[PDB]
C-alpha cells in the first residue's frame, strides 16, 4: 500500500535510488495499489517529525512510515513510538538513533526496530565465554540504567546453563568513584574476564582506574557491549588494545538492503493479512481533530527471500546479525567475526593475544605448545553435542582442516583431547602455574628431513613456529643435534607384534 | 539574567499561587539581578497537538523545568511521556509531580525525567515492614500490570535478599480477562494467606468479586492494598476489615505546588554559583545541537538536600524518588475508612484506634496453616510399592499374610502405561507395601491426613535442557514436586549432592549399596573393576534405567566416560524391563540397589548378585526446603529406627524368604 520512507542523512544518500526501489521489487503484487513517498530530512528535531507525519498521514492516508537515523539521539526512537501510538501506524527503525534499544514497548504502539536487543547480546557474550572455557570471571556494574535486568538475565543464564560459571560477585556503583570504597571492590578482583555495563564517559574513568590500579594486564579480559562503543571515529587513547565487542553494525549491508528488507517485510505482511481480512486500509485522517485488525500480533511469522527476519514479542528480530569486533594495536575496531541463525560463527577461531596493551608491558609468559594424534597418548575427540564444551578433563584444540585439494583455504576446527599427554601437561600447568597455547600440527608425522626442510613438529619446533613438543616423540641423534630434549619420563623401546 | 520556568497548569487560582511563589521565591535570596519567568499553558483534550504546542511554546521559552500538575484528567493514560521526550532530545529536567507509573523509573528511557512522588514497589517495602512487624514469611503475589510488574518483581527480590525467604506463588496475566479464580483457589490451597495485589481499579474489583463469590474473604485471610485499590468501585466491592495505605498530601496540589518551586527554586541558586554555563537554543528552527550541561545539571539534581517544606525532608535517591515519606495506613470497618497506623520513613507506628480484623480477634491472624493432608506421590518400587487393580469398583482385596498381618492397603491414583501407548488412562488403583507402611507409622506417629498419588513416568528426575530460551528443567517426581501439585515424595531417594543444592533432605530409612544382576569361566564380574567393562564390546551388554541418578553419578564420575557413552544406546524404561531382558538372556549386567535384588533373588533363585559392596549410601524421604515437616518427621523417623520397627519392616518383606 502507501508507504512513506523518510531519511534523516548526513552523508549524500540520494533519493532516485528508492524511486527505483518500487519498480522490480514486489513482482508478485498482491496489492493491487503499493505506492512509495521517499523523502529526506536534513533536520532532526521532533517538530519537523510531528510535522512531517501530519504531512503524511494526511497525505492520501499513508500506512506505512520507514525512518533511519544518522545521529546519536536514542529519543528519537521514542518519539516516533510515541507517534506510532498516537496514529496507529506501523513504523519502523533503521539505522543509527532509530535503531538503538529501547527497554519496553506498549500494546498501543506499533513500533518496531531492525536491531539487537541487549538480551541476545549478553546471549553471544556468555556464547563467546563458553567456547573459550573461560569460566572464572567478574561482574562490575555501574549507575547506569537498565542494569537490574542486565544482573537477573546473567543470574537466569548462569542458572540455566550446562557449565556452572564461577562468577565473582558483583561490583557496585553509587555515584561517580571516590576511590575509597569503591577500591576495596575493585582489589577484590583477581579474575580475568571483566563484564562491564556503563557509558563512554563513565568507561573513561573506569579504564583510567583500571590503568592506574593495572587490571589491564595479559590475563586479565574487557568485554564491553555495543552502547557504551559509540561512534567508530571518536576513539580516546585510553582504550586497551584488544577490547572485545559486539555491535551489529554491518558495514556489508548498507541502509538501502535493509529498508528493501523493510519494504518486503511490510508487503508481505499487507499481503497476508488482505488474505484473512478485506478491509485492511484503515488509517487516521489528520492530526487536527478531537482500531481491531491490526499488524501488531501479525507478522511474528515473516520470512523475506529465505533471510529469517522474524520478529520477537518484544518487538525486535528472532535472529539478527550481530558482529564480534576487537581492538587492534592500530587503535582501529577491527571486523572479527559474523553470527548465524542460533549458532555462532568465527572467521578468527584462533584466539589472538594482543599482550601488549600498551608500550611498557614486558611480558613473556605464554608457550606455544602442539602435539601428535596418538591413541594412547593424546584421545582426540569431537565436541560434546549436549553441552558444546569439552567436560573437565579434556582441554579444546584446534585443527586446520582443509576443505579439497582445489584451494589450501579451510577451516580451524575445534575438538576435544584427554589422554596421557594431556594429564602430564595439566599437571605441568598445577605445579608450574603458566599459561599454554595447545594447538596440532597439520603437516603429518613426527619428523623428517627433505634436502635441509623438516616437517611435523620438528618444523614446528626448530622453524621456531611453536615452543615446545610436550606430545610423543621418538630421540635419536639428529633429533637431539638440532633441539634440546628433556630428561626421559617413560620407558618406551620398540617391539614386534606376532600372533 | 534571566530563568524561564514552564508549567503545565489548568486552574486560574493554582497559577496566581504559582506565580505567588515564584514572587516570593526572590524574597529571602537577597537583592542578586537574576530573574525569574513563569509561562503555564492550559490543555486541549488531544495529545499530540497539546505535546506540539507545549514542545515549540517551552523551545521559543527556552525553559530550565517543566511541570505537569494534572490529577484528575478523564483520560486513564496519565502520559505526560512526550514532553519529557523532546525535553530529553536536549537533556532538559522535566519535574513531574501526579503519576507513579514504573515505567518513568526507568532512566534509560526517560534520560531527563526527575519527580517528587516515588513508585508503588517502594510501598511493598513499607509491606515489608509489616514483614518487620507480624513476622510474616510466606506471601501470595498477584501483578496484572506487566509495564511495572518486572519491577515490583525486581523489588519484591531486592526486599527477599536480606531474608533469603522466597515468594510463595507469582502471578501475570492479561488486564480484562475474568476467569482468574482457578490461580486464586491454587493459592488458597497453599499454607499462606498473604495477599498482595498490583493492579488497577477493575482487576482489583474483579478480584474482590471473585473473593466475595468463592469467601475467600473469611477468617485468617490476609488483605494488603494500595490507594489504586481502595478508588471506584473496587471501594465499593472492598470487605470490611481491609487494610489500606494512603498517600499523606497525594493529590493536595497547593502545598506541592510551593514544594516544587522551593526545589526548583534552590536548584538554580546552585546552579548559579558554578562555571560553564549553557542555554537553550531555538531548537524549532535549524538547531539540532544539544544542551551540553544536560548530565551536569542533572548533577547538580542529584545531591540536592532540603529543609522546607510541610511534607518535610524531601530528598532524591540515585532513582531520583522520595526520601522519608510520610504515610498512612487506613482500615475499612463496617464501610467506613478507620486510620489505624502512620508510618515515617523507616518505622510504623499504630494509632490508639484499634486494629479489627475480618476475621476473629484483633490481634494478627496467623495465616500460616500447614497442609494436613500431605500431598504423596512415589514411582512404582517393585519389592516397596505394589500397585493392585480394583476388584469390583473401587475398592481392596483384604488378603491376609501368612503371618498374621493384615495388610492395610491406600486408594492410590495412577496411569496405566507410557505415554505413547497409553494416551489418557489414569484409574485409582490400590497400593501397599514398604513405604506405605512407613506412611502408616509416620500418620500414627503424629496426626496427619494425606494424598497417595502416583508420578506420571518411571524416572526418578533429570536436570535437561527445555526446548526454548536455554533454560534448566527438572521432570519427574521433582518436576511435579516443584510445580507445586505434590508435597511429599515418599520414595527410595537416591542422595546426591546436585539435589541437596535444591531442597532439603532428611534422615536416610534405607543404607545399602550397589550391584550387578547377573543369570547363573568367569560367570561373575566383581564389579567396576573389570578390565573387560573398561573397553566393553557388543558382548557385554550392560546398561541402567534411562534418566536415572546412577547415571548422574556416573556424569560425576570423569574417568568412566566409556561407559556413559557405552549405556546410553541401551537404556530402559523401568527396572523391570530389566529384570525381563535379563529373564530372556539377553542383557548381561545391570547396576542396582542391593536390596531390591536381593529380594528378586530370593524370589528366583537364577537372579545371582554380585560380591563387591560400593557406593555405601543411604536412601530417605524426598523434601521440600526449610518447613515446619521436617524436625518432627525426622524426629519421628529416628523414632523408628530406634526401636524394632526396621526390624518389624524386615520381617514384612527383607527377612522374609522362601
Amino acid at each position: 500500500l502507501n508507504i512513506a520512507v523518510l531519511l534523516g542523512h548526513s552523508h549524500d544518500v540520494t533519493e532516485r535510488e528508492l524511486r527505483n526501489l518500487w519498480g522490480p521489487e514486489q513482482a508478485t503484487g498482491l496489492p493491487l495499489d503499493v505506492n512509495v513517498v521517499a523523502l529526506l530530512m536534513n533536520r532532526t528535531d521532533p517538530k519537523s517529525l510531528i510535522t512531517h507525519v501530519c504531512d503524511l498521514m494526511s497525505g492520501a492516508r499513508i500506512h506505512g512510515l520507514v525512518f533511519g537515523d544518522d545521529t546519536d539521539q536514542e529519543a528519537v526512537a521514542q518519539m516516533l513510538d510515541f507517534i506510532s501510538s498516537q496514529t496507529f501506524i506501523p513504523i519502523l527503525g533503521i539505522h543509527g538513533g532509530a535503531s538503538m534499544i529501547m527497554a519496553d514497548k506498549d500494546p498501543t504502539s506499533t513500533f518496531f526496530q531492525f536491531g539487537a536487543s541487549i538480551q541476545q547480546q549478553a546471549t553471544v557474550m556468555l556464547k563467546i565465554m563458553q567456547d573459550y572455557d573461560w569460566h572464572v570471571f567478574s561482574l562490575v556494574t555501574t549507575i547506569f540504567p537498565g542494569y537490574r535486568d542486565f544482573i537477573s538475565f546473567i543470574k537466569t543464564t548462569v542458572d540455566n546453563s550446562f557449565v556452572g560459571w564461577d562468577m565473582q560477585n558483583v561490583i557496585t556503583l553509587d555515584t561517580s568513584f571516590e576511590d575509597a570504597k569503591t577500591q576495596v571492590q575493585l582489589k577484590k578482583i583477581h579474575s580475568s574476564v571483566i563484564l562491564l555495563y556503563c557509558s563512554k564517559d563513565e568507561a573513561v574513568l573506569i579504564l583510567s582506574e583500571a590503568r592506574s590500579l593495572g587490571l589491564t594486564g595479559y590475563d586479565f579480559f574487557w568485554i564491553v557491549p555495543s552502547l557504551v562503543s559509540g561512534n567508530t571515529e571518536l576513539i580516546p587513547k585510553e582504550f586497551p588494545s584488544g577490547l572485545i565487542s559486539v555491535s551489529y553494525d554491518d558495514w556489508d549491508y548498507s541502509l538501502e538492503a535493509r529498508v528493501r528488507d523493510g519494504l518486503g517485510i511490510l508487503t508481505t505482511a499487507a499481503s497476508s493479512m488482505l488474505e484473512k481480512f478485506s478491509y485492511i486500509p484503515e488509517a487516521k485522517a489528520s492530526c487536527y481533530g478531537q482500531p481491531l485488525h491490526t499488524l501488531h500480533q501479525f507478522m511474528v511469522n515473516v520470512t523475506w527471500d529465505g533471510k529469517d527476519l522474524s520478529f520477537t514479542e518484544e518487538g525486535y528480530q528472532v535472529h539478527p546479525r550481530l558482529v564480534v569486533i576487537v581492538l587492534n594495536k592500530d587503535r582501529e575496531w577491527e571486523k572479527v567475526g559474523k553470527w548465524e541463525n542460533q549458532t555462532l560463527s568465527l572467521r578468527h577461531a584462533v584466539w589472538p593475544r594482543y599482550k601488549s596493551f600498551s608500550d611498557c608491558e614486558p611480558d613473556d609468559n605464554h608457550l606455544s605448545i602442539v602435539t601428535l594424534e596418538e591413541a594412547p597418548f593424546v584421545i582426540v575427540e569431537d565436541i560434546d553435542p549436549l553441552t558444546e564444551t569439552c567436560v573437565r578433563n579434556t582441554v579444546p584444540c584446534r585443527k586446520f582442516v582443509k576443505i579439497n585439494n582445489s584451494t589450501n583455504e579451510g577451516m580451524n576446527v575445534k575438538k576435544c583431547c584427554k589422554g596421557f599427554c594431556i594429564d602430564i601437561l595439566k599437571k605441568l600447568s598445577r605445579t608450574v602455574k603458566f599459561t599454554y597455547d595447545l594447538y596440532l600440527v597439520t603437516n603429518g608425522k613426527h619428523g623428517k628431513k627433505v634436502n635441509n626442510v623438516w616437517n611435523g613438529m620438528i618444523g614446528e619446533v626448530v622453524y621456531q613456529r611453536a615452543v615446545m613438543a610436550v606430545g610423543s616423540l621418538t630421540i635419536n641423534e639428529e633429533r637431539s643435534e638440532v633441539v634440546d630434549f628433556s630428561v626421559p619420563f617413560v620407558e618406551t623401546g620398540i617391539s614386534v607384534m606376532v600372533s | 539574567k534571566i530563568v524561564n520556568i514552564g508549567a503545565v497548569l489548568s486552574t486560574r487560582k493554582h497559577e496566581q499561587m504559582f506565580r505567588e511563589a515564584v514572587n516570593q521565591a526572590n524574597k529571602r535570596h537577597g537583592s542578586w539581578k537574576i530573574q525569574l519567568n513563569a509561562t503555564s499553558v492550559t490543555h486541549k483534550p488531544n495529545a499530540i497537538q497539546m505535546a506540539l504546542s507545549v514542545c515549540e511554546d517551552l523551545i521559543s521559552s527556552q525553559v530550565y523545568a517543566i511541570l505537569v500538575s494534572h490529577p484528575p484528567t478523564p483520560n486513564d493514560h496519565f502520559t505526560p511521556t512526550p514532553v519529557s521526550y523532546t525535553a530529553g532530545f536536549y537533556r532538559i529536567p522535566v519535574l513531574g509531580l501526579t503519576t507513579r507509573m514504573s515505567i518513568y523509573s526507568d532512566k534509560s528511557i526517560h534520560l531527563s525525567f526527575l519527580r517528587t512522588v516515588p513508585p508503588y514497589s517502594h510501598q511493598s517495602s513499607v509491606w515489608f515492614e509489616m514483614m518487620r512487624v507480624y513476622n510474616w514469611n510466606h506471601i501470595i503475589l498477584l501483578v496484572s500490570d506487566d509495564h511495572e510488574g518486572r519491577a515490583a518483581q525486581k523489588r519484591l527480590e531486592t526486599l527477599l535478599e536480606e531474608r533469603e525467604s522466597k515468594a510463595e506463588k507469582v502471578l501475570q496475566f492479561d488486564p480484562g480477562t475474568k476467569n482468574v479464580t482457578a490461580l486464586l483457589m491454587e493459592a488458597r490451597e497453599l499454607e499462606a494467606r498473604v495477599i498482595i495485589l498490583s493492579a488497577s481499579e477493575d482487576d482489583a474489583a474483579t478480584v474482590y468479586r471473585a473473593a466475595a463469590m468463592l469467601n475467600m474473604t473469611g477468617s485468617g485471610y490476609v488483605w494488603l492494598v494500595g490507594e489504586r485499590e481502595i478508588s471506584g468501585n473496587a471501594l465499593r466491592y472492598a470487605p470490611d476489615g481491609i487494610i489500606g495505605l494512603q498517600l499523606i498530601n497525594g493529590k493536595n496540589e497547593s502545598a506541592h505546588i510551593s514544594d516544587a518551586v522551593g526545589v526548583v527554586a534552590q536548584a538554580v541558586h546552585e546552579l548559579l554559583e558554578k562555571e560553564n554555563i549553557t542555554d537553550p537554543p531555538r531548537g524549532c528552527v535549524g538547531n539540532t545541537n544539544i544542551w551540553k550541561t544536560g548530565p551536569l545539571f542533572k548533577r547538580v539534581l542529584m545531591s540536592s538536600k532540603y529543609a522546607d517544606g510541610v511534607t518535610g525532608r524531601v530528598e532524591f535517591n540515585e532513582d531520583g524518588d522520595r526520601k522519608f515519606a510520610n504515610y498512612s495506613i487506613m482500615n475499612l470497618q463496617n464501610r467506613k475508612l478507620v486510620q489505624v497506623g502512620i508510618y515515617n520513613g523507616t518505622h510504623v507506628i499504630p494509632n490508639d484506634r484499634k486494629i479489627i480484623w475480618p476475621g476473629g480477634e484483633t490481634e494478627k491472624p496467623r495465616g500460616y496453616q500447614m497442609s494436613t493432608r500431605l500431598k504423596i506421590v512415589t514411582i512404582h518400587q517393585e519389592p516397596f510399592v505394589y500397585v493392585k487393580p480394583t476388584m469390583s469398583d473401587g475398592t481392596c482385596k483384604e488378603e491376609f499374610t501368612v503371618n498374621g498381618d493384615p495388610v492395610k492397603k491406600v486408594i492410590c491414583t495412577g496411569p496405566n502405561d507410557t505415554s505413547p501407548g497409553s494416551p489418557r488412562h489414569t484409574v485409582p488403583q490400590c497400593c501397599y507395601g514398604f513405604c506405605i507402611d512407613l506412611l502408616i507409622k509416620l500418620a500414627r506417629t503424629m496426626n496427619f491426613t494425606y494424598e497417595v498419588h502416583l508420578v506420571a513416568d518411571g524416572k526418578f528426575g533429570t536436570q535437561e535442557r527445555v526446548n526454548n530460551s536455554n533454560k534448566k528443567e527438572w521432570n519427574g517426581m521433582m518436576g511435579e514436586l516443584l510445580s507445586g501439585q505434590a508435597d511429599m515424595i515418599v520414595a527410595p531417594l537416591t542422595i546426591n549432592n546436585e539435589r541437596a543444592q535444591y531442597i532439603e533432605f532428611s534422615k536416610p530409612f534405607k543404607y545399602q549399596g550397589l550391584t550387578i544382576l547377573v543369570k547363573k569361566p568367569e560367570e561373575r564380574i566383581t564389579g567396576i573393576n573389570d578390565p573387560r567393562l573398561r573397553n566393553p564390546s557388543d558382548k557385554f551388554i550392560y546398561a541402567t534405567v534411562k534418566q536415572s541418578s546412577v547415571d548422574i553419578y556416573f556424569r560425576r564420575q570423569v574417568e568412566l566416560s566409556t561407559m556413559y557413552r557405552h549405556m546410553e544406546k541401551h537404556n530402559y524404561e523401568s527396572a523391570a524391563e530389566a529384570i525381563q531382558a535379563v529373564r530372556d538372556n539377553k542383557l548381561h549386567a545391570f547396576i542396582w540397589d542391593s536390596a531390591v535384588l536381593e529380594f528378586e533373588a530370593s524370589q528366583k533363585c537364577d537372579l545371582v548378585t554380585t560380591g563387591e559392596l560400593f557406593f555405601r549410601s543411604g536412601f530417605g524421604i524426598g523434601m521440600r526446603k526449610d518447613s515446619p515437616w521436617k524436625q518432627n518427621v525426622s524426629l519421628s523417623i529416628l523414632k523408628s529406627h530406634e526401636n524394632g520397627f526396621m526390624e518389624d519392616l524386615d520381617k514384612t518383606w527383607v527377612r522374609y524368604q522362601e
